[PDB]
């Protein structure tokens, strides 16, 4: 049950 | 195999390759998230996010005793907004999938990468321009964009003076944070002839970027910050399986983003 | 995670149980055609045709010591078969809605299923009362050999009796008697509550007086309740099925395979 | 066995 | 003792096998409709109805490298679900004959069985080629859309070949191409036998030229034998059954349940 | 026991 952001946080 | 409807036609290694391909293609294509602060992922379950409209300047006061009211009161009719879905569909041939299964052909995901690029272009277009039918707002479509004349780009100092005027307007409206400039390709090119790119990059302190979603001659400067603008994400780029239309296997690159321009005074459309 | 695939069932056990509960309860509280028809039984989805009887030709029995007298055997006048129709209604659910129901722990939405079940039940009642014309199906309201009776005055002190008692005596003159079941349109069933005449009509009958919105402005029936007189072939009962995730939006469909067969048309009377 | 989900009301 | 009472099974395994082989050989030696019609798989005595399918119209299909051209699917235009009739014939066997067979250890005399099988074959041929108009069945001569063609060119050196061509041209225009079957009345059959024309007919048909007495004086059909055009739903083929007993004799019945379904009616052309 | 076709299809 983890969102696991992948593409974001480019900045 | 191909003789029946498939729970999943791709193995784990092919799934991993597909995910890496779509992730890298998206990373190379979106100019937005480089200036927009990204809100925490919420999962596919969340469909709506609160939308703020903090119109009005109010700077924390200075006093010996903290008996002065400096707070952002909640506006009436909070006007929650739903998160749209950004997607693009691509196809994989069943004969190609079977030639990958037997004879060990390496599977090709060029169509998937193209779909991811088209999806990123579409979401960038959504960010920079709202949807009339969906009733959404963008950087160049908001109300209170502080339009400023942008003439004399041909002269070396015209772009610099226009951006300085935009920064002056932002300062007068109460925003002094880091600045970022996003220009159309034509404007970006003419600002490379004259070496001025360096001066602007230093003036911005966050970034001067180039996007094709802009018009022929247009540009924007934004006071980057969480309170000024935000990008709420429910899920990032991911490949989903859309059943079996005919026999070819359809997949779809999927994501869920929503732009929240909480401070409309943080944006100055150079146009 | 789950939607990143094409699965056979987009719902867990508890969600499926709630989905079935909603449709079943809507059917229970909406069906009135089942309240005037007995049922043949759960034949099964494989059965698609049932024999049609039409016991319109009957002969009296014999009275003899040795039992050598000749009586025409009671049997189907013309052996015919009628295919069982299917009543279906589709409703769509959003994969993000299922995701929200799962993760947020909020109850899953089944109101679309309730609406589909209500529409299917209304369509069943319409089929039972007014038979389909294109498919050649007869109904209780429209059937050959129906013993039409005039109601005329209904707003008098005993208007209900000027039609009900005449219908009862006509059905009895035809050999059909016993526990009667009476159905009225909502208008008549409401206006007949003026002076307690509903109790008298219920005393006249034995299975009760019901109201059906599918009936026209001023119409009603009285029927014999025997399974021999009328029957309801049930190939498969009201249920919810899954149609496969089209564009990740999960479609479901309420299904019901029923057929009204009228063995003896004289057991029905229309207070036209 | 196969069953009857919505039984006879009458 | 076996004759001195009523019994469920008078014959033994040998007699049952003799009856079965006799009726089978007589059917094989007598049937002509089954020689040009394919038969659908056996269902059993339990099944009484089959889906009467119609496939009017032709959709050419598609060829593509990827396999996406969206051609119309082939499906039944309208389901009918016709019922399967029963063709039967009754014969009688003598109890003394059965006892004589048992005592002498000789084959049973089944001449009546052979006659009943022949008459049942005749009735099957009549049902296949012509309708009855009482049970709502369609035959090769009664189906709607028979593409009737003039035939009046007889007693000529070329007539007959000319007709079996016009039907062929109509079939090709409607979309039928397979090896044809030509079933003809005895009169014009001999009239084709005149000039050796039957040798030409048999090799353009490429699937058979046959003679049937059930046809009229001057009639004939050219049909496309390929499946998806005509079919014979078979519940059960010719079998021998015990119809009780009366006056100590044993009546038996040859039984067979067939139904001709003409799925695509343009595959038949009647040379009326 | 097993249902069968007593007289076969007269093809070929």
């Amino acid at each position: 049950p983890e969102k696991r952001l992948t593409v974001g946080s480019l900045r | 195999d191909f003789l029946g409807h498939a729970e999943n036609p791709l193995r784990e290694e092919e799934w991993a390759r597909l995910n890496e391909t779509v992730i890298q293609v998206a990373r190379r294509s979106l100019v937005g998230r480089r200036i927009l602060d990204i809100y925490g992922p919420l999962g596919a379950g969340v469909q709506t996010v609160p939308y703020d409209e903090f119109q009005g300047v109010s700077p924390g006061a200075v006093d010996i005793v903290g008996e002065q009211e400096t707070a952002m009161v909640f506006t009436d009719a909070r006007k929650f907004k739903t998160i749209p879905i950004i997607y693009k569909d691509f196809l994989l041939h069943w004969r190609d999938i079977e030639a990958a299964r037997t004879h060990n052909m390496p599977l090709d995901v060029s169509a998937a990468a193209g779909a991811a690029a088209l999806c990123a272009q579409q979401e960038d277009e959504l960010i920079f321009y709202g949807d009339a039918r969906l009733g959404y707002e963008g950087l160049m479509t908001a109300n209170g964009r502080l339009t400023v004349p942008l003439g004399d780009w041909t002269s070396p100092g015209g772009g610099f003076q226009a951006i300085v005027e935009a920064t002056r307007k932002l300062n007068e409206q109460g925003h002094f944070g880091p600045y970022a400039v996003v220009l159309s390709p034509r404007l970006y090119s003419q600002l490379h002839r004259g070496g001025e790119i360096e001066t602007i990059r230093q003036l911005a302190s966050d970034g001067v970027y180039q996007s094709n979603r802009l018009r022929g001659e247009s540009g924007v400067v934004v006071s980057t910050g969480r309170e000024n603008m935000d990008l709420a994400v429910s899920m990032d780029m991911v490949a989903a399986y859309l059943g079996a239309s005919r026999m070819n296997h359809p997949f779809r690159v999927l994501e869920a983003l929503l732009l929240r321009i909480k401070h409309p005074d943080a944006i100055c459309t150079l146009e």
